[PDB]
């Protein structure tokens, strides 16, 4: 288990800030290495949430799993707070290849039942039907502590 | 800048910053290989919003402002997904 | 602060940026640098609306929540022939085909 | 039938002590069914949650002074919602693991301590649930 968070049990305020146009779903890697679910955050809210130093967090489309950024990067680690005042987490939406954010648009429209119905090349399917999930992001986010 | 002449299938042309333009790897490509690039297969109705794409990506990528959404209808959708699968974008 | 443009006429469409405290005048030089006419034979429109060359785009209404990069403003563009003036006459794009079944509600 | 259970306690602290290579005479001093049960109980959840056993080492500052002190607080924490035989069976592995450590930190003196610490909580407080729970032949058919 790499990606995980430290079981520090130091507290630390953060503030979990929605600046992005959609449903975020806060995402914490527990301390056995797996993703766990928080409450959802409408867009343009936010909510001031108790964490710990060194825990992780991924920030994700709650309903089509879409990646989202946490202060620019992908990872949000918790650190100790100075003079009181919290840490913010600004979710925002990443500038998206045209080719990935019309696969967002065409997902939302069309049942996977139905991707082969569509007049588009073959590869066109099996890029519709590889759907954003948090696995294999952390996946690559694993693979890439070599340097 | 320097600009660049898109011009879509049914013949309208659209005039944007070359910087914008090189956002696609085959746009830099077809440019590479004089500053105009006709495409044979992509309508004016879609080649609008692929340029609207480039002025979108330049504002906003490695700036920390808050990013909008980038619309898509369901109308264009289909043949902007097309479009951007050959230019690379 | 930065608005986003759409300068069209007949078939052609210009992608250009500019600041809202930028006047008309200063568009029309955006204009003659690429389309290589002076402003002069220029006319700008905002939809049926003859722009002055001394307002400002955003006393036009180009403001950054109507002029934005992923959904710019259009701005209509008119040259001077002989001793008078053509129409504006902006071509529209082709249109989508009709909406596949699968995509439906 | 009372110290039937102080017969668990010696030998699965006996059991936990001669894996890491001590002796439980050098400290101190069917029904070998459930002891063998309880044996393959506790190494199985040793394996299972090897990361209570490290998140337990590196929390509890252990001193012979203090020893009751922190027994009390991780095992009245370990029964808070209740008892059941996964639990049980963690209390056993629990006071294993704090004989093992002692010995580690040459305080064998609390081995024998620690042996007691668990006969009575296992008596006061666990023997009432076991027997209304059908006693120890119950968690052997459950293991088995």
């Amino acid at each position: 288990p790499v990606l995980r968070s430290v079981n520090s049990r130091e507290p630390s305020q953060v503030i979990f800030c929605n600046r992005s146009p959609r449903v975020v779903l806060p995402v914490w890697l527990n301390f056995d290495g797996e993703p766990q679910p928080y409450p959802t955050l409408p867009p343009g809210t936010g909510r001031r949430i108790h964490s710990y130093r060194g825990h992780l967090w991924l920030f994700r489309d709650a309903g089509t799993h879409d990646g989202l950024l946490v202060n620019q990067t992908e990872l949000f680690v918790p650190s100790l707070n100075v003079d009181g005042q919290p840490i913010f987490a600004n979710i925002t939406l990443p500038v998206y290849t045209l080719k990935e954010r019309c696969l967002q648009v065409v997902r939302s429209l069309v049942k996977p039942e139905n991707y082969r119905r569509l007049d588009i090349v073959r590869s066109l399917y099996e890029d519709l039907e590889d759907h954003p999930n948090v696995q294999k992001d952390l996946e690559r986010l694993t693979q890439e502590r070599i340097a | 800048a320097m600009y660049v002449k898109l011009i879509s299938s049914d013949g309208h042309e659209f005039i944007v910053k070359r910087e914008h333009a090189l956002t696609s790897g085959t746009i830099k490509a077809m440019l590479s290989g004089t500053n105009e690039v006709n495409f044979r297969e992509i309508p004016s109705h879609v080649l609008s919003k692929v340029c609207m794409y480039f002025t979108y990506k330049v504002r906003y990528t490695n700036s920390s402002t808050e990013i909008p959404e980038f619309p898509i209808a369901p109308e264009i959708a289909l043949e902007l997904l097309m479009a951007a699968n050959f230019l690379d974008c | 602060m930065d608005v986003f443009l759409m300068i069209r006429r007949h078939k052609t469409t210009i992608f250009t940026d500019a600041k809202e405290s930028s006047t008309v005048f200063e568009l029309k030089r955006i204009v003659e640098g690429i389309l290589k006419r002076p402003p002069d034979e220029q006319r700008l429109y905002k939809d049926d609306q003859l722009l002055d060359d001394g307002k400002t785009l955003g006393e036009c209404g180009f403001t950054s929540q109507t002029a934005r990069p992923q959904a710019p403003a259009t701005v209509g563009l008119a040259f001077r022939a002989d001793d008078t003036f053509e129409a504006l006459c902006i071509e529209p794009f082709s249109s989508p085909p009709e909406l596949p079944d699968v995509m439906k509600p | 039938m009372s110290q039937s259970n102080r017969e668990l306690v010696v030998d699965f602290l006996s059991y936990k002590l001669s894996q890491k290579g001590y002796s439980w005479s050098q400290f101190s001093d069917p029904m070998a069914a459930v002891k063998q049960a309880l044996r393959e109980a506790g190494d199985e959840f040793e394996l299972r949650y090897r990361r209570a056993f490290s998140d337990l080492t590196s929390q509890l500052h252990i001193t012979p002074g203090t020893a009751y002190q922190s027994f009390e607080q991780v095992v009245n924490e370990l029964f808070r919602d209740g008892v059941n035989w996964g639990r049980i069976v963690a209390f056993f592995s629990f006071g294993g693991a704090l004989c093992v450590e002692s010995v580690d930190k040459e305080m064998q003196v609390l081995v024998s301590r620690i042996a007691a610490w668990m006969a009575t909580y296992l008596n006061d407080h666990l023997e009432p649930w076991i027997q209304e729970n059908g006693g120890w032949d119950t968690f052997v058919e459950l293991y088995g």
